């Protein structure tokens, strides 16, 4: 309920009403400013209809979860100067779940290419 | 013997750093480093303890195009099921504010098909749509030569732009705004200054500046919309240095020029303030660095729509002046908000013995919330109470009883946007 509740008239009635008798005073929640990002999230297109796709909330303290939820994807192809030829292409397959996914530390772990030249500079380093 | 294998640590460092300037910078990944980071960059400098959502839709423009196009009409898609069905006419819901769009428009066909229907989304849900202006929108190749146009006023009469100055000129070109030039995200790495882990790598940056990080500038607009909200609970307060529009820290990148040292500008250029004035007029909203700064400002934050010109009389200034308050978004973030307001107040009174001069009343005592007719009050006072004049209408559907017609219309604060100046030498004046 949203009256409260009395009891049974009795010879005194005592109830609590809110006495300020704000007659022309209504109640409203300071409405969201609700800003709707649109824009390219992902790698690809996905075959479900736009009225099916849902709304992701994004706030500071879950950005790092609504990334790892979005099971973000790129598969792509990059010209390959690991040596001198200009038709060697190295072909890429990466997965992200956080922007410390988009540092040169993550992509040279993400592509093997790459991570066995890593390892062989810390060959080389130790010695 | 250990300064060979140094030397195969530079070598091995050149192998693994080339192929690295590869994968960063691929395109797809510029697209999806780009939306996240710049995604992060709007986040984090608002302010959610102080009631703001973004949410998130992943919308390519391709499915905008063929979802308003495979929808009978705009008023079945999926897009106006996000933002009006599930939010501002569903009862309990909450308004959509703003909607930002991490797009680049070209004058393809597409794209202003594209803006004739989120103009009429943005009608009937009160939403302002901000996107970025592509650089081919000008006609140019990228940004870095809009100290090269002579005309802009002259460059857009072309048979090119036919459809675009068929936008303006619509009646819904109040709810969009299209921005001038991008910015960066992130300097570019170093083994100093943005260090990586368990690895030396130097980002070798060419004299072509696509291989930067740049960003959208309507995540920067939507970092002024919510902030703004954020201290005053309206969004009039986006268009200065000063007023509310300053967007502070950008990142540098002081680069070996010729023999000198020069700063790599944050914006693609530095936009003279007679350039800012024609893209402010061509309804553009031009992010304009400050030279020898690392900081941003918007000189102005003009609509689509074309300022109407109406004949020289006392009347047909008044209407000159009441149709360049209605095509400004400062002045239209204050409609949006009184319109969010009258919707959801006005549905929790359904069902209330009701007359005429009730909505008189109530309205007129409702609306003196928001009016600041004193003398001369301070910057904050018009801040948080926009509108300085009120005058409500309300009359009666005839012969369709209960329903009442009501015209609300507002005189706000009027923003310091431009002046002439005259100088004078003189004796005798007083």
């Amino acid at each position: 309920s949203k009256e409260g509740s009395v009891a049974p008239k009795e010879r005194i009635n005592i109830k609590y009403i809110p006495a300020t008798g704000d007659a022309q005073a209504e109640a409203e929640v300071e409405l969201p400013l609700k800003t709707l990002v649109v824009g390219d999230f992902k790698g690809h297109a996905e075959q479900t209809p736009l009225e099916e796709r849902a709304t992701v909330t994004v706030d500071k303290n879950n950005f790092e979860a609504v990334m790892r939820e979005s099971e973000l994807k790129i598969t792509a192809t990059v010209k390959n100067k690991l040596t001198d030829d200009e038709n060697a292409e190295l072909p890429v397959e990466l997965n992200f779940k956080s922007l410390a996914d988009f540092a040169p530390d993550a992509v040279a772990s993400q592509v093997p290419e790459l991570k066995k030249l890593i390892e062989l500079r810390e060959a080389l380093v130790a010695l | 013997n250990k300064s060979l294998v140094d030397q195969m640590l530079v070598e091995l460092d050149k192998k693994i750093s080339a192929q690295m300037d590869e994968i960063l910078h691929n395109s797809q990944f510029q697209a999806m480093e780009s939306a996240w980071r710049g995604l992060k960059l709007f986040v984090d400098r608002t302010d959610f303890r102080e009631n703001n959502k973004v949410e998130i839709l992943h919308v390519t423009k391709d499915e905008l195009l063929e979802d308003f196009e495979f929808a009978p009409e705009t008023a079945q898609s999926g897009l106006y099921k996000h933002v009006y069905s599930a939010g501002y006419g569903q009862f309990g819901g909450e308004p959509v504010g703003a909607i930002i769009g991490n797009y680049a428009f070209t004058p393809s066909t597409p794209d202003m098909k594209l803006l004739q229907y989120m103009g009429a989304l943005g009608a009937m849900a009160h939403a302002p749509f901000i996107s970025s202006v592509g650089p081919e929108f000008f006609g140019i190749d990228s940004f870095e030569e809009l100290p090269n146009i002579k005309d802009l006023k002259s460059t857009f009469e072309s048979p090119k732009y036919t459809k675009w100055r068929s936008l303006r000129e619509s009646e819904d070109a109040r709810y969009l705004g299209l921005t001038a030039p991008r910015f960066l995200l992130r300097v570019p790495y170093d083994p100093i200054e943005n260090p990586v882990k368990s690895f030396n790598y130097a980002e070798n940056v060419s004299a072509s500046h696509e291989h930067y990080l740049w960003g959208n500038t309507a995540f920067a607009f939507a970092t002024r919309l919510t902030d703004s909200f954020a201290k005053y609970r309206w969004c009039p307060n986006i268009i200065g240095p000063q007023s509310g529009g300053a967007v502070e820290d950008l990142p540098v990148h002081v680069f070996e020029s010729m023999g000198a040292l020069q700063s790599k500008i944050p914006t693609e250029v530095l936009i003279t303030d007679r350039k800012e004035f024609e893209l402010a007029e061509e309804g553009f909203i031009a992010l304009t660095m400050r030279k020898g700064s690392d900081n941003a400002a918007f000189f102005s934050a003009n609509s689509i729509q074309k300022p109407k010109v109406f004949p020289n009389t006392k009347e047909g200034k008044e209407a000159e002046t009441n149709y360049k308050l209605g095509t400004q978004l400062p002045y239209m973030m204050i409609i949006n908000r009184l319109a969010h307001y009258v919707k959801v107040l006005q549905r929790e009174q359904i069902g209330a013995w009701k007359e005429r001069q009730d909505l008189e009343r109530e309205l007129n005592s409702w609306i003196k919330q928001y009016v600041a007719d004193q003398e001369n009050p301070p910057a904050d006072v018009r801040s948080r109470r926009p509108l300085r004049a009120a005058r409500i209408e309300v009359m009666d559907v005839e012969g369709n009883p209960g329903w009442y017609q009501v015209s609300l219309s507002v005189r706000p604060h009027f923003k310091y946007m431009g002046a002439n100046f005259e100088l004078s030498l003189v004796g005798r004046l007083d």
